[PDB]
């Protein structure tokens, strides 16, 4: 019940870089004594994960 | 011939003399300001750090 078109979205989709923020930056009402990067992983490497 | 044996020394010494002046370049100067700054540890916000 798929479409070529179904098939690149997905692959557009689950392939892709992704920006994940951060914990702790501005603006805060008190001075945060931390800042936390995040790490999502979105870009796939083998031809398993793809 | 001793003015000569003078010279000849004096050659030798003239070579070690570029052995034992450390190399340069530019001689430090006061260029009227200081850098200073601070590694915070590792994690530490910016408002620590300020």
């Amino acid at each position: 019940g798929l479409t070529a078109s179904d098939v690149v979205t997905a692959m557009q989709e689950q392939n892709v870089q992704v920006s994940a923020g951060q914990l702790g930056a501005e603006p805060l009402p008190q001075e945060s004594d931390f800042l936390i990067s995040i790490n999502a992983q979105g870009r796939l490497h083998t031809e398993e994960e793809f | 011939g001793a003015v000569f044996a003078v010279y000849l020394l004096l050659l030798c010494a003239a070579g070690v003399m570029f052995k034992v002046v450390p190399g340069g370049f530019i001689p430090t100067q006061d260029k009227l300001y200081l850098i200073g700054g601070v590694k915070m540890p590792e994690g530490s916000s910016l408002a620590r750090t300020d």
